[PDB]
């Protein structure tokens, strides 16, 4: 399993707290810090859709 | 290969520095005396003492997976035959190792 | 499931970059060209441009469109207005994100152009485009009939595979349609829903970030001394060398690239059958190639004495 | 400029050696770009030259294949054989025609 | 069946159109077989 990061909150990468159709730049900042991640594609395709 | 290039760091009436990243063949150089233009006019107001940093590195191409060449070393081969033996009208077909 | 594919270039915007050959001279073009890759076989190239494809002017999905950046305001046209050519005209197949797929002939340049009302846009780049045949018969246009070798062409769908490019903060795109004169001073008018910042040199060292306000400044007489930048915290760009960058770690994510080089099947020609004359320990070969054809011979002994020859004329080999 | 100017240890090694003669150049006065000058792809230059495969040049008429690297049907040498035959197979004389 | 090029969708007549043209709201294959089951 793989846990992603926005703060010290290790949320599951398939279940993000935010989506781009709600927030313009907070999703991009969440993707900013999590580039070095093997589950980045999971966080990616989950972080688009609600 | 695929020469990747970072965007030029521009400071107006300043001076940049070279911060390396240890990327493969990562060249970096700081250029002084630069008056750059954007589409919406000039970028600085200073004539001289401006600074642009070029940074380039080599990464491998996007089609590396399906289009690549494997360099090997070979030694001490192994011979292996598909015989079809019949001894007294009793036939087998067996991969024998020789 | 195309909407799952298109949803990552929704985070991005088209931009303008420097093209060296425009319709008249050297300009800043909305259709600038970053790279041309031509390593698939039967004439398919993959352009990475400074425009975006498959999305509308908002961010939603329209089918066959080019989305570009015209001095900040994002515009759009249908895809059948855009044409490109190397030596002969090329044929645009599809587009996805910053990437375009065309069926091109061989040539030493790429030129993409579209036509607006009375403004013609163009961008020529000195990027070599080659044509790669399959097999031992060197054609220039793919045939009508033959046999089928395996090949490697750029795939036509936008399927997510394991190859990425790197996206970043757009930097401070400076403007000068913002700054204007008052009757006695300098006036900066940032656009609505967008924050500008102003650097001047008319007092000592002056600097400000302003929001949504026609904000004048005293002690500045001429508007040559003030540069009004523009800011967009959202809306990624590509890591281009034709753009300036932001301040501090710069990185915001990575996107997949469409149309990768996949294994396929390609039709190759079949040369006219050689006319073989036999003799005592000797074989004569009459050869009439239609287009240039490799003849490769070897002997089945401890010294092969292999012969390798491109033959493009009617020839007799003994 | 030749074969192996990129050397990735495996396909997904994420640590590649690169010696591609990259040299950064000074940008043109009034333009934001990163100008470089490097030797061309040695893999492409290897593909342009490419003395023909071992499929066409191998002695004794071998048939080189790919997914296991192997040769086929090389008409060279000779296979010796050992037969350990049990005594039950030896039929007597008068149970066969003569 | 399957096209020779991997990114292509095969229509009713065997015409291979790109795979991003299937279920797009625009008819490209004869008798709209790109617009049958969406
Ligand atoms: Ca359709």
């Amino acid at each position: 399993t793989t846990m992603c990061l926005l703060a010290n909150v290790t949320f599951p990468c398939a279940q993000p707290p935010i989506c781009y159709d709600r927030k313009p730049a907070e999703t991009l900042a969440m993707l900013s810090v999590n580039v070095d991640n093997p589950g980045y594609d999971e966080l990616l395709e989950a972080a688009v859709k609600c | 290969y695929k020469t990747g290039m970072d965007s030029p760091a521009i400071k107006c009436c300043g001076s940049q520095e070279c911060t390396p990243t240890y990327r493969p063949d990562e060249q970096c150089k700081v250029f002084t005396g630069v008056y750059p233009f954007m589409w919406g006019g000039a970028y600085c107001f200073c004539d001289t003492e401006n600074t642009q940093v070029s940074k380039a590195y080599v990464m491998k191409s996007d089609d590396c997976l399906a289009d690549h060449a494997e360099a090997y070393k070979a030694h001490t081969a192994s011979v292996q035959a598909f015989l079809n033996i019949t001894v007294g009208e009793h036939s087998i077909v067996t991969t024998v190792y020789v | 499931s195309t909407e799952e594919l298109f949803n990552e270039y929704k985070l991005t915007r088209p931009y303008m970059a420097r093209c060296i050959r425009c319709a008249v001279g050297s300009c800043h073009s909305p259709i600038a060209i970053e790279a041309v890759k031509s390593d698939g076989h039967d004439g398919y190239v993959r352009l990475q441009t400074s425009s975006q494809y498959g999305l509308d002017s908002s961010g939603n999905l329209k089918g066959r469109t080019m989305r570009y950046d015209m001095h900040g305001t994002i515009k759009e046209i249908p895809l059948h207005q855009v044409s490109l050519y190397t030596s002969r005209p090329c044929h645009i197949v599809d587009g996805h994100g910053y990437f375009l797929l065309a069926r091109c002939p061989a040539g030493d340049s790429i030129t993409m152009e579209f036509k607006k009302d009375s403004v013609r846009h163009s961008c020529s780049v000195p990027y070599e485009v080659k044509f790669n045949p399959v097999g031992r018969e060197l054609y220039t246009h793919p045939p009508e009939h033959g046999v089928e070798q395996a090949c490697q062409v750029y795939a036509h769908d936008a399927q997510n595979r394991g190859a990425y490019v790197e996206m970043h903060l757009p930097g401070s795109e400076v403007d000068s349609s913002l700054v204007s004169l008052s009757g006695s001073s300098v006036t900066v008018t940032p656009p609505d829903g967008t924050s500008a910042l102003v650097e001047c040199e008319c007092g000592g060292t002056k600097i400000s970030e302003t929001i949504n306000k026609t904000k004048q400044f005293s002690q500045c007489t001429k508007k040559e001394q003030c540069r009004a930048y523009r800011l967009q915290n959202d809306k990624w760009v590509y890591n281009s060398d034709k753009l300036p960058k932001a301040a501090g770690a710069t990185l915001k994510g990575k996107l997949h690239v469409p149309f990768l080089l996949a294994d396929g099947k390609c039709t190759v020609p079949l040369a006219p059958e050689p006319m073989i004359t036999f003799g005592f320990r000797s074989v004569s070969l009459k050869l009439h190639p239609k287009n240039p054809t490799y003849l490769i011979t070897r002997q089945l002994a401890d010294e092969p004495h292999y012969t390798h020859e491109l033959i493009s004329e009617p020839a007799v080999r003994n | 400029g030749a074969f192996g100017d990129i050397q990735s240890r495996t396909v997904s090694s994420s640590d590649l050696y690169a010696n591609t003669n990259l040299v950064l150049q000074r940008p043109k006065a009034g333009a934001i770009h990163v100008p470089y000058t490097q030797a061309p792809s040695g893999f492409e230059q290897w593909k342009k030259d490419k003395a023909p495969s071992l499929k066409f040049t191998a002695p004794f008429g071998c048939e080189i294949y790919t997914n296991p690297i192997r040769a086929e049907n090389c008409a060279v040498g000779s296979i010796p054989l050992a037969f350990d035959i049990p005594d039950a197979l030896f039929t007597r004389v008068s149970e066969t025609p003569t | 069946n399957e096209c020779n090029i991997p990114g292509n969708f095969m229509c009713s007549n065997g015409r291979c159109i790109p795979g991003a043209w299937q279920c797009d709201g625009l008819p490209d294959c004869f008798d709209k077989s790109d617009e049958k089951e969406c």
